[PDB]
RNA sequence: GAGGGAAGCGGAUGGGGGCCGGCGCGCCCCGGCCGUAUGCGGAACGGCUCUUGCUGGUCCGCCGCUCGGCUCGGGGCGUUGUUGUCGGCCGCGCCGGCGGCCAAAGCCCGGGGGCUCCGCGCCCCCGGCAGCCGUCGUCGGCACGGCCGGGCGCGCCGAAAGGCGUGCCCCUCGGGGCACUGCGCCAACGGGCUCCCCAUCCGACCCGUCUUGAAACACGGACCA
RNA sequence: GGCGCGGCUGCUUCGGUGAGCCGUGCCAUCGGGUGCUCCAAGUGGGCCAUUUUUGGUAAGCAGAACUGGCGAUGCG
RNA sequence: GCGCUGAAGCGCGCGACCCACACCCGGCCAUCUGGGCGCCCCGAUGAGUAGGAGGGCGCGGCGGCCAUGCAA
């Protein structure tokens, strides 16, 4: 089920990449996509070798909806109390760490969730707190 | 061969279909048997409604 | 069609029959269905989960019939195989895998000092009188205990029975080594002699445990 | 595909809970309907929740004289149905009884109705009294009657001929 | 529909052969046919009124 | 990343290289700790009643009297990718039967006619009869691939598949169909992205606007904040 | 929709008739392609093809009719 | 385009093939059929400029709630 459904997100993609149409050859032209908005336009015209357009249809399977490609759930924790209703989910969820909090902070949450055994990115930036290889 | 392959289902609900089940114990009728085989029969004899 | 008949003509014959014995015995399942089963301490949680029974059942049987059926269509035994060419008698390898057919894994153990294996196209390998139920499949490449020799031995009376066959049989000796050359390989003439197993079979049995777990390989 | 069917993807849709409604206490009343309505007999419940959705030219004014020569005791005084509210306008000594259920009330049609007979009661209680709805009168209206269906825009708009 | 054939051979004997080595085709009698149809639209909406 | 021989809206699409972040269960023995039932002693609660009352809590403090368990470790034992498959769906080629054209090409046998009147040869018709034909319809038998997913048991023998309860009936041969409780619910093995190049297409820029029609030899922008 | 019973009426001799009306009883190949209300839009300058045209030598002409498309429609 | 000629022209028949986003099939997104417990499920149709109607993202300062900060 899961697996399934997150693979069909994640190894499919779709990664073509929505950018705005010509925005390499105007610098300052940006990459965030804007809908090619006038008639000639081949985007518009919805070819293929265009570039596809934003549809609904693009859209991802909702049991793989907001999961990193872990697959695990993610929630935002900016402290411990946070850390308790993570730690009732522990499987199904994985815990970051807002890039806010701060590093005197950060200690308490980390050895909490070990606790919790909620291990997931936590890990990963309170090594990336130390220093670090 | 062909309502065996491509049968659909009524309103009451949406369609689920002609497949096996549903055409045995479901499908409405008031005419007559409303089943597969019987209907066959009953649709190229031509007879009453 | 003319297989799947058959399986129509009750509904079910045998497992009408099935109810029966247990009807026989006298009064009971529904009370057994009922009152049974199991239960509680436990630690956590929804309990979600599973297997063992019901299912995995017809999944075994499932998975059995392509397998007789393959060899139909191919003829043969199944595995365990002999070099029949090379060295008159001499040793008894196993296919646990292919990468296709005609590029197969033939095997053996190796714990101390070991012996090899090869993966080949083809070099030396015809059937014997054995059949399991996998195909061709095991693998990587694992045995050992005694196995170098026992395999071996083991070979030795296959060889000995095959010897006396390829005697019997051949056109002569020379291109039974060309047949033994081929290895995809396969139909046109398979069944001779070699009479019995129950050994043989017990043997390879093993050989497939021993390419497969737990031995060995844990750290 | 066809184009039937693409006409068929433009009926309504009608369908709404009203933008807000800013009352949590009418605004529980009208989800509890869609639970009660396919779980009893109660057909009018059900109408009642379309029309304490949806709009301000559907919520009812219903005057005590609306209620008293509408409800004459020829379907002997049952429980009368106001959907939007009770307004206060008339003296007869109005009703002959009387089991009235609505929204909303005024103060003054309140003490009018309950010191002829009955109760005036809330939609609520008769659900809990009422819940198979049977024996009801759906009564009624109005935003559709004399002033003002199509008459708007300044001094109108008239029987018609032109405007 | 062999018995709604049937009695053309049956009662005929003129049908067959006079007919495989001469023309015109015969008098007497024939027997009918019935018959429902199916509809399968093979031409798309594109370009007619 | 790439390069001094092969062509372009500068992207798309596929592939390699370059760069980088991530990385448990069952059992047994030893050590450790504690325990309820019942008597004590303190205490939120509850169904409810709703003046009021009755039965029913739970944990703790901690001794007595039986009789047991847990947990952290140690020691032994057993237990993400690919490929085989069972089920569904669709494709494929080949073989076979029967009925339709009252079946018939047919050939062998037997009889008559014609043409050609130079005779060969050609034709046509009718009965028995090996025979097998091209086409409609239909049914019967097999073997493969692609894609997607993971109804069945509930006593015994039998590796296996399979049969082993009994009544009916057709055939009365092999066999066949038909009838007769509830309940529950798989095998094997050990990465992303950026730029470039080659293939392929969009391709007619884009883009926006004007326009019936814009790449537009229609208009507007050097480039950006 | 049709009939009967009963009241009332009409126009056109103190004259002939039905019709109307009300009241009361009786007897009778499709398949949501769909009604009404409020408020808003670009318009309020087109094109082409097919068929039928009228003018014009004709025209990638002008100007209608009837329709399908482009405009506003990809993909092959 | 190379460019063919008892065809790679032409015509009359014919066999097999190829080839779209069509049609089928599998899985999934809106609306609607509705159904059932703030949530789940069955099937159908479902390009789009002008444009109506509706749900949502982001900015900046204010209030009540609720945090984050010696590394914002």
């Amino acid at each position: 089920m899961a697996v399934p459904l997150l693979t069909k997100k994640i190894v499919k993609k779709r990664v073509k990449q929505f950018k705005r149409p010509h925005s390499d050859r105007y610098i300052g032209l940006k990459t965030s996509w804007r809908r090619p908005k006038g008639i000639d336009s081949r985007v518009r015209r919805k070819f293929k070798g265009c570039t596809l357009m934003p549809n609904i249809g693009y859209g991802s399977d909702k049991k793989t909806r907001h999961y990193l490609p872990n697959k695990f759930k993610k929630f935002v924790v900016h402290n411990v109390s946070e850390l308790e209703l993570l730690m009732m989910h522990n499987r199904t969820y994985c815990a970051e760490i807002a890039h806010n909090v701060s590093t005197r902070k950060r200690k308490e949450i980390v050895e909490r969730a070990a606790q919790l055994d909620i291990v997931v990115t936590n890990k990963l930036a309170r090594l990336r707190s130390q220093e670090d290889e | 061969e062909l309502i065996y392959k491509r049968g659909y289902g009524k309103l009451n609900k949406q369609r689920i279909p002609l497949a096996n089940n549903k055409v045995i114990e479901e499908g409405l009728g008031k005419h007559n048997i409303i089943c597969i085989e019987d209907l066959v029969h009953e649709i190229l004899t031509v007879g009453p409604h | 069609m003319a297989p799947t008949s058959k399986m129509a003509l009750g509904i079910k014959r045998a497992s009408r029959s099935h109810t029966y014995h247990r009807r026989g015995l006298w009064a009971i399942k529904a009370k057994h269905g009922g009152a049974l089963p199991k239960a509680e301490k436990p630690a956590a949680i929804a309990e979600p989960k599973f297997y063992p029974a019901d299912d995995v059942k017809p999944r075994t049987v499932s998975t059995r019939k392509p397998h007789p059926t393959k060899l139909r269509s191919t003829i043969t035994p199944g595995t365990v195989l002999i070099l029949l060419a090379g060295r008159y008698m001499g040793k008894r390898v196993v296919f646990l895998k292919q990468l296709q057919s005609g590029l197969l894994l033939i095997t053996g153990p190796f714990k101390i000092n070991g012996v090899p294996i090869r993966r080949v196209n083809q070099a030396y390998v015809i059937a014997t009188s054995t059949k399991v139920d996998i195909s061709k499949v095991n693998v990587q490449k694992f045995d050992d205990k005694y196995f170098a020799r026992e395999k071996k031995t083991r070979a030795k009376k296959t060889e000995g029975e095959l010897f006396e066959s390829d005697k019997e049989a051949t056109k002569n000796l020379p291109d039974f080594k060309k047949d033994d050359q081929k290895v995809i390989d396969a139909e046109l003439i398979k069944a001779i002699d070699a009479v019995p197993d129950l050994k043989n079979y017990l043997g390879a049995r093993f050989s497939l445990r021993d390419g497969d777990k737990p031995h060995e390989m844990t750290f | 595909m066809g184009i039937d069917l693409v006409a068929g993807g433009r009926n309504k849709r009608t369908k709404r809970v009203a933008p807000k409604s800013d009352d949590v206490y009418l605004k529980l009343l009208v989800k509890l309907y869609r639970f009660l309505v396919r779980r009893t007999k109660s057909k009018f419940n059900a109408v009642i929740l379309k029309r304490l959705f949806m709009s301000k030219t559907n919520r009812p004014p219903l005057s005590m004289r609306r209620l008293s020569n509408f409800m004459k005791g020829k379907e002997e005084k049952n429980i009368a149905v106001v959907v939007g509210t009770i307004t206060d306008d008339m003296r007869i000594q109005e009703v002959p009884a009387m089991k009235v259920t609505a929204l909303r009330f005024t103060e003054t049609a309140r003490a009018r109705i309950i010191n002829a007979g009955g109760e005036c009661l809330t939609f609520d209680q008769l659900a809990l009294r009422a819940p198979t709805g049977e024996n009801t009168i759906l009564l009624r209206g109005p935003k559709n009657a004399r002033e003002a269906v199509r008459h708007f825009g300044k001094a109108p708009g008239v029987p018609h001929s032109h405007t | 529909a062999e018995q709604y054939a049937g009695e053309y051979e049956a009662q005929d004997k003129e049908l067959v052969q006079l007919k495989r080595e001469a023309r015109m085709k015969g008098g007497f009698y024939v027997s009918p046919e019935a018959k429902p149809l199916f509809v399968v639209r093979i031409r798309g909406i594109n370009a007619m009124h």
